[PDB]
């Protein structure tokens, strides 16, 4: 579950980076 | 027996009230020394607020302070907040300030100095100019009160070492 | 001032627009209602920075909130005159005492002792309870845990201990400088804290000691960080001020739950039974603050207190302090519920530095042997208590009946100390020889001939 | 008991008296030591607050 | 930070995320959708935010809007609050049932916390207009009910300045402004109703140690663990332990002036039967009679209702009681099921995505329950009046099977100031109300003894003796079970019979029985003294050379008399029973 | 030996307590057996006598 | 409506570019195999939607399936003509009859009961068994949980209870993944009684999808609610094989990749369990009474599982069936230790049953406890039965076990017959041996 939250958070981060780009 | 017990109780109430008065008196003494120190700091704030009323001597100091703030800012465009009376004074030194900013740091030249539409409270700032970025994400108060309050942290050791030995 | 907060989730929040931020950095959060709430940075990144507001992010609008960055980590205002002033979880005033003018400022984290510079326990330390400084002797530089229980007045025992700690070295014939005591409270009830301050001010030890109290209503960060700050406080009176110090921690269980919330603040999957796997290191940076320093006269001793979960010794707290600390002082629920004095089980009571805290020149020559003899008397007395509960009192043997009287006496007298009562080590040795005198001279195989000839009178 | 009450009351008066009595010297010495270097403290604070960082 | 309309970008279950809500604050109340459903916004991320509805999400769809506020969730406190049954938002249940004119509770239904349709007699006699007053100071008083003079209306917190208008005395409602306050913020109108946040309990001047004891009414409860007014006590247990009749009898014998109870995740039948038994139990105290529902307040958060409306409702209860403590009155707050609040909190922190601990509980939930039990206490409220007050927090966890492994009990252990245990052995054996011998203890026993110093011993200092007798009888019975009635001494026989007597004549209390419904402090002290007398006399007789059998066959009346010494019609006939018992003790020889 | 498939944790405490207690009871029965043996021995010599 | 989908995870389906989506709404989908089925939207996020299939997502093409969304929540067709007939897991008639005329159409989720409009039932309904109506008092309007084990005849006992029970009382049943043999036996019993004409249920079997059975229980619940709020008659709701319902709900939560608890149960389950217990309760002004009496199987014969724990903690009291007494060969195995009723309070005393009721109940509990401890002592120690008290306790326990505990499934006894049988059975123990019995109760039956 914690790994799922971490991966979802990493997807959020990837989305933020994509928005920045 | 009853007299010894009662005497123990009375001696207990008297000794406890005595210790309470001892701690209260010691705390009162520390509070007196603290009120004295806060008095010296109040006189320091009064002397600083009074010394800031001199624009002639503070001119190069205000230029150097704004230049220092610009050196710590490193933003392309700067926003300066000053008192309504010092707006003209800060605007008049703008050339020497921008020149000093470009000379001090050539990696971060000063494009322009913007005068905020919000005038400073006469009570809050005794003089000077406060340099901040355009997004206002970082802010520096060059006010005498904030500067003395910030200096007092490291000043505490030297003053305490000087006065009480 | 920074309104650059990105978002707020629970007590911790993230804020964009940060440059050259540090770890565990302090920040002052001015809320939309104008409220000033202090905070500490949990983590930092290249884009944003995560902090934690002690007052919580509740009622704080991310749009209108302002954040002033201090730019510094956790620090303490160390002074030799710092003693006698009362503070709170944030280091701020509590009892409305004065503001201490600081001699020097230091980091709260501190530094570990060098291997070659460490000094073993030498001088004895008087606990003051009849069941404490006697059975298992305690010395400076020793780690002695105190295990309490639910419904056990560990507070009153701590108060008696603090009252007896000042007189710990009256017989030393160091006298000019009073021994410093450090009280750190984490997650304590209102009644316990109020009684703590009342008794501390009443005993008069409030002036010669230092108190930092973080209650349960207060944030977990206050109660958790109280310990490291008090640790720095004890550290300042040892390496620098060079004075004899004693450390006491209350309700370590609340500090453990606080450390659990703080560890969960990193949103990590908790370990066994909801506790961090780094807890071994967390306690290792805590109990390691005690010891004697080579070349320094001032020594710091620590005796923490913890509540065992659900009356179980299998508890992670007990298991963590078990192999780490030296010896353990437990609490017998039977002795507390029988309407008697301090309930430290004689079986469980032990101290590793008991070898250096007794003997001629340290405590007394009648200390160790008579301690072992009294303990053996209580143990064999319990065995006889069970045996007599089996076959009756008509089958009572010599050593059996002797142990029966010895157990009844040791339980209703030796065990009995007092609420605020602190008896001298001499009173302990005398009461011990006198109470053990109930048995004959040959009834104790735990006694040495030289001791028996030079003591019994 | 009544005599113990009188000794407790007189004990209260003597308590306030002795408490107020020791509150004299230290406050005076500290006030003098502070009124000595007060001005230099003001000047040093003024020198520190306006410093060109 | 206001005047903004939000829009829901996601809908999953009760929780919903919405953007363009930036004009609001975190942890603030909000009205969502076109149906104006009540909801509570919590989390905030970027330009968006995460909100949790306090109502049912069934029937909802995507595209629904959101309304910002700028202020958190709260409740109204003032005159007329007494004798009212409301919902979790402190919104009247009966008024909504009458408004909807149906048997079903309408969602998004809005009704005031206080009745604006109820007539009340407002007064001004407390401070003249133009006189200085502050927050906490009483601005007057009104009669809400026929019994109580309850709820002197006080000026709200953080309020100071010059008194302007005094629209009193006279006849008005709670929704009308009876005063105006002129301050540096110019003119500010003042009404009889003061709105305050539920999460933050009402603030006083300073906290003090409570020297006023609180009567349990039961024998073992007031005996074993001593407790005072405004303390924190836990009386944990499952359903079917006779906790209902015990709570009713305790509330009837309660020494508190006011009572505010908030049921969280509890049954409705219990609340209905409670409101029914409230009027059935007419208080024939001094003047005439009056229903028990007048001095007791009920807040209903159903288990079938929103889970988010349970724990928060309890915090609202604690805020209410805090207000009554701000009004300078001794009060006690009782809860139905704490474990329902813990399981709902498990649904909350669990659905929040935060890394939780075992049993679905949160890691910071400790400080939460701590703030829940530390919100109350004995202190004098704010205002010039300097009215002393006591606020008690009574919590009961619901551990399954009677296991001490309960996370509810585990977290509640490191906080509560008093814990009364219930033995699973005594409860399932069809024995009177369960109390663990060794586990039950009180840290306030010393202060309670200090308060008993005025009321003297019997059984203040005799509690340690009775504890000695029961603990030693436990250590003796532990062996006796592994030994039997074969091999034993005389002191042992006296000890076993003493355990049996201490069980039959002391701890046993029947709430269903009219005579055994409750026992006085002096009555229980009388039975305990009778036991201590028969026991000390038996121990003395054993040292006189007398056997057990002949002594047992000698007096058969003394046992039946020592056992009935629990009132049974207190307190006037006390000294007489003491005389008959002492006379029997002297006639024994 | 004996194994139970379904266990809580309270059951572990009850079994552990019952085990230690039965152990103590075993010790009591053992000492009692020692004394009863000595007594029966003296009664045996007295019986032959 | 959207015929275009994004992805499919198990039974859960997710579509993109969907507008006017409704969370928890009824949706009708036509698949590639020509088969049409019903489903419920789990969630909606942004321009994307997430709906779930109740009958399963197997055998469906993403391109050839079309999802018609009503835009509103699930609305069941409650009618008064459902008496004596039968419906499937989806509601369709399984009785080989036609579609009946609907009186009204409302949500299957049911409605929340008002705080001031609720009514606490003191009503006493005779269970018919000597060990049931006495030990745990059977009351119409109350809630008694039922936990059983694997291979345990809970269906037979429940059927014998509904059969020896019966203004008559209407029974509504709710099946969640019920077994074929279970349905066959229940049908055999309901037909043998002859009360099948007065009863109705929604049948979702094991061969049929059990995931659409979660709505079937809700449907029967709305049926009981409509029966109580309109027909004004005594109603009893029952959820069969609720363990499969918990496993299915756990599957739905697990497919959601949400925060899992013990045994895979959902995090918000705290409210969910309430929905199973919200099928009971009366109202103010209604002559009828609706009482839900669900039955589930505790995993591995352990009540320590989340299911029995929640079922016991939520509802008041629970009816337990011991595996030992069922393996003994005697009749119905109710364990007096674990079994209890909170409704046995107001239903006892004079005016309800008898003045000797509560006393004999508490005395029965004490005798059973003493007998149990006497059993442990008889096992640990010798056959001498541990002196006196334990001998009478064990003898009375075994006697009460061979007589009072087993009343038979096909036998219907009154409360008075059980009271008299207990009066004959308590004669073995002394009058002073009962510490739960008062002075009036001891002088009650001397006959």
């Amino acid at each position: 579950v914690q790994e799922k939250k971490q991966n979802e958070t990493a997807k959020l981060d990837a989305e933020m980076k994509l928005k920045r780009d | 027996g009853n007299f010894k017990s009662k005497l123990k109780k009375a001696m207990l109430s008297q000794q406890i009230t005595k210790s309470t008065i001892a701690n209260k008196m010691r705390l009162k003494v520390l509070s007196a020394r603290e009120q004295s120190l806060d008095g010296i700091f109040e006189e320091t704030k009064e002397k600083l607020s009074g010394i800031a009323n001199n624009r002639d001597e503070y001119k190069p100091i205000l230029q150097s302070l704004i230049v220092e703030a610009l050196l710590k800012l490193l933003e392309p465009k700067a926003i300066v907040k000053a008192l309504e009376r010092d707006v003209d004074l800060i605007e008049s030194m703008k050339d020497d300030i921008m020149r000093e900013y470009g000379e001090k740091a050539q990696r971060a030249p000063l494009e322009e100095i913007v005068i905020s539409n919000d005038y400073l409270n006469k009570d809050l700032v005794s003089g000077g100019v406060v340099v901040s970025n355009a997004s206002d994400k970082i802010e520096i108060n060059n006010t005498l009160e904030e500067r003395l309050k910030l200096l007092s942290e490291e000043a505490l050791p030297a003053i305490r070492l000087e006065l009480y030995g | 001032n920074y309104n650059t907060v990105s978002g707020v989730n629970g007590p911790l929040v993230i804020l964009e627009k940060v440059k050259f931020p540090r770890y565990n950095e302090i920040v002052n959060l001015t809320l939309p209602d104008g409220t000033v709430r202090q905070g500490q940075v949990l983590e930092i990144r290249g884009d944003r920075a995560i902090v934690q507001v002690f007052e919580g992010t509740s009622g704080i609008d991310v749009k209108k909130t302002t954040v002033e960055f201090t730019g510094e980590s956790l620090r303490i205002p160390v002074s030799e005159d710092m003693l006698g002033r009362i503070f709170d979880g944030s280091g701020r005033p509590i009892d409305n005492g004065p503001k201490v003018f600081a001699e020097d400022y230091l980091d709260i984290n501190g530094s570990p002792i060098n291997p070659y510079a460490r000094i073993y326990p030498e001088e004895m330390i008087s606990t003051g309870v009849s069941a404490i400084d006697t059975m298992n002797s305690i010395a400076r530089g020793q780690k002695i845990p105190i295990f309490s229980a639910s419904g056990l007045p560990h507070n009153e025992i701590a108060a008696q201990i603090c009252r007896q700690a000042g007189l710990v070295r009256p017989t030393k014939d160091g006298h000019e400088e009073n021994f410093s005591i450090v009280f750190a409270a984490m997650g304590v009830n209102l009644e316990t804290a109020r009684f703590f301050k009342q008794d501390f001010e009443e005993n008069g030890s409030l002036e010669r000691t230092s108190l930092f109290l973080n209650l349960a209503n207060d944030p977990t960060i206050e109660r958790i960080i109280t310990p490291r700050l008090a640790l720095t406080t004890a550290e300042y009176l040892a390496y620098q001020t060079e004075r004899h110090v004693l450390t006491i921690l209350t309700d370590m269980s609340s500090y453990a739950d606080a450390l659990r919330e703080v560890s969960a603040a990193r949103e990590e999957v908790p370990g066994r039974r909801g506790y961090p796997g780094y807890m071994y290191t967390d306690l290792s940076t805590i109990y390691e603050r005690a010891g004697r320093v080579e070349g320094r006269n001032g020594s710091i001793t620590q005796i923490p207190i913890l509540t065992m979960p659900n009356d179980d010794i299998t508890h992670p707290i007990p298991d963590l302090t078990g192999y780490i600390t030296e010896g353990q002082i437990f609490v017998d629920r039977q002795l507390h519920n029988k309407g008697i004095y301090p309930p430290i089980n004689v079986l469980p009571s032990l101290s590793r530095l008991m070898k250096s805290a007794i003997g001629e020149g340290m405590t007394r020559k009648d200390h160790g042997d008579v301690s072992n003899q009294l303990y053996a008397k209580y143990a064999i007395g319990k065995d006889a208590a069970a045996m007599k509960a089996v076959v009756g009192e008509e089958a009572l043997s010599i050593e059996d009946k002797l142990s029966l009287e010895f157990l009844e006496k040791f339980e209703k007298t030796f065990i009995t100390q007092g609420a605020y009562e602190d008896r001298t080590v001499f009173e302990s040795l005398d009461q011990a020889w006198s109470l053990l005198r109930i048995y004959p001279k040959e009834m104790l195989n735990r006694i040495s001939p030289k001791i028996l000839d030079e003591f019994y009178d | 008991l009544k005599e113990f009450e009188q000794k407790n009351a007189g004990g209260v008066g003597e308590l306030e008296k002795k408490a107020e009595a020791g509150v004299q010297g230290e406050l005076a010495e500290i006030k003098k030591i502070a009124e000595k270097k007060k001005d230099d403290v003001v000047k040093i604070l003024i020198e520190t607050v306006i410093k060109p960082s | 930070a206001e005047s903004e309309y939000g829009a829901i970008y996601s809908v999953s279950g009760p929780v919903v995320i919405a953007e363009n809500m930036i004009g609001c604050a975190m942890y603030e109340l909000v009205k969502v959708g076109h149906d104006n459903l009540v909801g509570e916004v919590i989390r905030i991320d970027g330009d968006k935010a995460t909100i949790q509805v306090y109502e049912e999400t069934a029937g909802l769809t995507v595209g629904d809007p959101v309304l910002r506020t700028g202020k958190p969730l709260s409740v109204e406190l003032g005159p007329g609050l007494m004798e009212t049954i409301y919902d979790g938002i402190q919104r009247p249940l009966k008024a909504i049932k009458e408004e909807s004119q149906s048997i079903y509770i309408p969602r998004g239904i809005d009704t005031p916390a206080l009745d604006r349709t109820i007539k009340w007699q407002f007064t001004p006699g407390k401070f003249q207009v133009g006189d200085h007053i502050s927050g906490g100071d009483i601005y007057g008083s009104v009669f809400e009910n026929s019994l109580i003079s309850s709820h002197k209306i006080l000026l709200p917190p953080r309020s100071r300045g010059t008194i302007t208008w005094i629209a009193p005395a006279g006849e008005y409602t709670l929704d009308e402004k009876i005063l105006e306050v002129e301050f540096d913020g110019k003119k500010s109108d003042f009404t009889l109703y003061h709105t305050w946040p539920v999460r933050v309990p009402r603030p006083v001047t300073e906290k003090l140690s409570a020297d006023y004891p609180l009567l349990t009414g039961q024998r073992v409860l007031d005996a074993l663990f001593p407790c005072v007014q405004g303390g924190t006590t836990c009386i944990p247990g499952a359903f079917g332990c006779g906790k209902t009749v015990i709570s009713q009898s305790l509330s009837k014998y309660s020494n508190s002036d006011a009572i505010i109870y908030v049921g969280c995740g509890e049954r409705g039948n219990e609340m209905a039967e409670v409101l029914m038994e409230f009027p059935e139990l007419y208080t024939e105290m001094s003047g005439t009679k009056e229903p028990i529902m007048k001095r007791t307040t009920l807040v209903a958060n159903t288990s079938n209702m929103p889970v988010a409306a349970r724990e928060a409702s309890i915090y609202t209860g604690i805020t209410l009681a805090e207000y009554f403590r701000d009004q300078g009155k001794n009060v006690s707050m009782i809860a139905d099921s704490s474990s329902r609040w813990a399981e709902a909190l498990r649904e909350i922190s669990g659905r929040l995505g935060e890394m939780p601990a075992d049993q679905g509980f949160p890691a910071y939930l400790g400080a939460k329950l701590a703030s829940f039990y530390e919100r109350a206490g004995k202190a004098v409220a704010l205002g010039s009046p300097d009215r002393t007050g006591s606020v008690s927090i009574v919590a009961a966890v619901s551990p399954a099977g009677g296991d001490f492994s309960d996370p509810v009990t585990t977290a509640t252990l490191g906080i509560t100031q008093v814990f009364w245990g219930l033995d699973k052995k005594l409860a399932q054996r069809k024995h009177f109300p369960s109390i663990n011998t060794s586990v039950s203890y009180s840290k306030y026993t010393n202060v309670l003894n200090k308060f008993y110093d005025s009321n003297y011993p019997e059984f203040p200092v005799l509690r340690d003796r009775m504890k000695e007798i029961l603990s030693n009888a436990e250590e003796l019975e532990q062996v006796v079970q592994l030994v039997g009635k074969s091999a034993l001494s005389d002191s042992d026989k006296i000890t076993l019979d003493v355990a049996t007597l201490i069980k039959e004549d002391f701890l046993q209390q029947n709430g269903y029985s009219t005579y055994d419904a409750f026992c006085p402090i002096w009555k229980t002290f009388d039975m305990m003294r009778a036991f201590i007398s028969y026991h000390d006399e038996a121990q003395k007789a054993v040292a006189n050379g007398a056997n057990w059998s002949k002594l047992a066959d000698s007096t058969g009346d003394v046992k039946h008399a020592v056992s009935s010494s629990k009132f049974f019609e207190p307190s006037r006939g006390e000294k007489e029973v003491h005389g008959e018992f002492e006379k029997l003790l002297s006639t024994m020889q | 030996n004996r194994e139970q498939v379904f266990p809580t944790r309270m059951t572990l405490g009850l079994m552990k307590t019952k085990l230690k207690g039965a152990n103590q009871g075993y010790s009591l029965l053992k000492r009692k057996s020692e004394a009863l043996t000595k007594r029966f021995r003296d009664i045996t010599k007295r019986i032959d006598d």
